[PDB]
């Protein structure tokens, strides 16, 4: 429980959400 | 410009944790990078003595079980001002820091140490920080207010009155 | 009763008429006078029952108005339940009506609430509740029994919230 | 002594209105 | 001072009310006699709770009048105060003697070498009172009196207070 | 801790008006409308003896510091302690008072030595009115 283990979680990570390129892509929204 | 008042303000360092994970060993470390952390506290100073350096009830129990903390004092004694310590800690999630200020008066006939007066409370909840009561009670009796006067315009507005009753519903 | 003393009729422990020890109750003039108005109402009703049964309007005399109004539901009350003949119980209770520190049922309970969470005697209790005393040694050369009891900033506190307790007439 | 206690009057259900902003890096 | 006690009394029913509803008749005699009465054992009596459960015994034909005797238990509501007791007051009648404050249904006495010199009787003040540099006692004045002693007759009791000592007068 | 402990007494006493007022509304059957005058003026003049008290001692409050218990455990009872913890309003008030001030929207210091002056010569107004006609 406390080490944190990348890419197996039961609901969708929060890190994994802002890794994600959709953040950048709402940042980049105005390019699209 | 709208501002979110710093007591509410929360912060959460996902990449920190995840690479170094939550400790007392860089609990200090953990707060470096939050906005709180002013960068003109003495502690900052320190910091990069040390990098220039290396290039070239429980406040006992907290003094006494570890040697880092020591190290602060050694180190913190020298400089007077706006410094971070530790208040408590209990393990595995849950750490608070004591917010002081330290003004060393060395004056003649005082026979005190240096003086320390409290600034500001911050509490480590798992990868959450937290940071007046008085508000918080104005508040809820304020909106509390709010709804009674509400339910009583339209208690107010349900009343009807005849001369030769009174006042029914 | 300077010295507590209360004499064998009105002793700390009573024996009831069940054969259990009990503390002694005592009330003072807002707790006797919400006792006794709510028998007389009580008995009235059942005669009023009584009445119907050989064969709305009481809301109004609990909540009074004002004292001149509770007075006049006074005297309709024992016009309606004593008869006239008891000049006695008329005196004591329009003493307790003039001199009556509190009104509602529910002051009268965060007074009783506020006396007795110190665990004092009932006899001290109620000569509290009876009495308003501005400071902490005025209530203790007052009330002797008081004297190397209770301390004098909880006394003064006790006083100071009974005094803010008042309501306005 | 105490007439009456108060009830239990907690309301785990409210939602809270913490507001979270500086999560970003 | 307000006491909840546990009372008895003996009843004599007139053999006239003899009828079915002779609990009712008992219940009123027992309303119109005790409610208000004075007893030096217990004081005044002022109240009587629970009119309702009202407990009963048996009769007892006297073999003399054939009255019957009840004997009634209830628990009632009674007034006593006791030696050293301080009690506030309104104050009834002024006298170059004292005065007098009615206490609940009684009246304490003050006589006027129980108060200190401070206190001076004014007579053509409307009404007479007594001034002192900080305290003014006159009619309709809440007082505080230490009650010093009680003399006990079948109707009623009369108690003599002094107010000697500090923190006693107007308040 | 004197100034808290009349704040806590107070608070509770209110608390236990509003208990009250809540259970005599609850009844399917509405009482008479005297009773219901009664209970909101005295629950309402003890709110207003509430915010006064809580005014008179704003520096005590103030200087106290907030402080878990060693003893309390945040780890089961993180839930209970961030339900105390929060103090943002409720968001309708929020927005409330934001059109409250959109409606309202040294020039607003002379308007306000103005409103000072008008609300003196009402004053004197009134007085002077109140004066005229004999009311004893």
């Amino acid at each position: 429980k406390g080490a944190v283990g990348p890419n197996n979680f039961i609901w969708p990570a929060e890190d994994a959400l802002r890794r994600g390129m959709l953040a950048m892509a709402s940042l980049h929204s105005k390019e699209l | 410009m709208n501002v979110t008042p710093l007591d509410e303000l929360q912060w959460k360092s996902p990449e920190w944790i995840q690479v170094f994970g939550l400790r007392t060993e860089n609990v200090l470390d953990y707060f470096a990078e939050s906005p709180f952390f002013d960068k003109t506290s003495n502690n900052q100073v320190i910091k990069m003595q040390r990098q220039f350096s290396q290039l070239n009830p429980a406040r006992r129990q907290i003094l006494f079980k570890y040697p880092m903390y020591m190290q602060l004092e050694e180190e913190l004694m020298k400089l007077d001002g706006t410094e971070y310590v530790l208040s408590s800690v209990r393990e595995p999630d849950f750490w608070v820091i004591r917010k002081q200020r330290r003004t060393n008066n060395s004056g003649v006939g005082s026979a005190k140490g240096p003086e320390i007066i409290p600034l500001q409370d911050y509490y480590i909840i798992g990868a959450n920080i937290y940071q007046t009561i008085f508000k918080i009670v104005q508040s809820r009796l304020m909106s509390t207010s709010y709804h009674l006067n509400s339910t009583l315009e339209s208690l107010y507005d349900l009343i009807e009155f005849q001369p030769s009753q009174g006042v029914h519903y | 009763a300077a010295t507590l003393q209360l004499g064998q009729e009105f002793q700390l422990k009573q024996i009831n008429h069940q054969g259990e020890e009990e503390e002694l109750i005592a009330l003072n003039l807002s707790e006797a006078r919400l006792v006794i108005k709510e028998a007389l109402v009580e008995r009235r009703r059942a005669f009023k029952r009584s009445q119907k049964k050989h064969k709305a309007d009481d809301d109004d005399f609990m909540h009074s108005e004002t004292r001149e109004k509770e007075l006049e539901s006074i005297d309709v009350l024992l016009e309606q339940t004593t008869g006239g003949n008891n000049k006695d119980l008329k005196n004591t209770m329009q003493y307790l009506t003039n001199f009556s520190r509190f009104r509602d049922q529910e002051t009268v309970g965060a007074v009783i609430q506020l006396l007795k969470s110190t665990g004092l005697h009932p006899f001290e209790v109620a000569q509290l509740g009876s009495l308003a005393c501005d400071t902490a040694d005025e209530a203790k050369t007052l009330i002797p029994s008081l004297n190397n009891k209770i301390s004098d900033d909880e006394l003064e506190r006790i006083l100071k919230e009974l005094s803010n307790l008042e309501t306005l007439y | 002594p105490s007439y009456s206690p108060t009830s239990p009057s907690y309301s785990p259900t409210s939602p809270s209105y913490s507001p979270t902003s500086p999560s970003y890096s | 001072m307000f006491f909840i006690k546990d009372l008895s009394l003996n009843i004599t029913l007139h053999p006239s009310f003899f009828g079915p509803r002779m609990k009712q008749y008992l219940k009123t005699k027992l309303l119109e006699e005790v409610e208000g009465s004075c007893t030096g054992k217990f004081g005044y009596i002022l109240c009587v709770l629970d009119y309702d459960n009202i407990d009963i015994q048996r009769g007892r034909i006297l073999p003399t009048d054939g009255s019957a005797e009840f004997n009634v238990k209830y628990r009632a509501v009674v007034f006593k105060p006791f030696k050293g007791e301080v009690v506030d007051g309104t104050v009834v009648s002024c006298s170059q003697h004292g005065f007098e404050v009615q206490v609940g249904p009684m009246k304490v006495f003050v006589t006027k070498h129980l108060m200190p010199q401070d206190l001076t009787f004014n007579a053509g003040s409307n009404p007479p009172s007594y001034q002192s540099s900080e305290d003014v006692i006159t009619i309709k004045s809440r007082i505080r009196v230490k009650i010093e002693g009680c003399i006990s007759q079948v109707s009623s009791i009369h108690a003599i207070g002094s107010i000697k000592e500090d923190y006693l007068g107007a308040i | 801790g004197q100034a808290l402990d009349a704040v806590r007494m107070r608070l509770a006493q209110l608390t236990h008006s509003l208990r009250r007022i809540r259970d005599e509304m609850s009844k399917a059957e509405l009482p008479q409308w005297y009773t219901l005058q009664s209970q909101l003026n005295v629950t309402l003049s003890q709110l207003v003896s509430v915010t006064s008290t809580l005014q008179h001692f704003q520096e005590t409050l103030d200087s106290t510091v907030v402080y878990p218990l060693p003893k309390f455990p945040t780890t089961s009872h993180e839930s209970l302690v961030t339900t105390l913890l929060r103090k943002k309003n409720i968001p309708e008030v929020d927005e409330w008072m934001k059109y409250v001030r959109e409606t309202s929207g040294e020039e607003i210091e002379k308007l306000l030595q103005q409103d000072r002056e008008i609300t003196n010569w009402a004053r004197t107004t009134f007085r002077n009115e109140y004066g005229k006609h004999d009311f004893k």
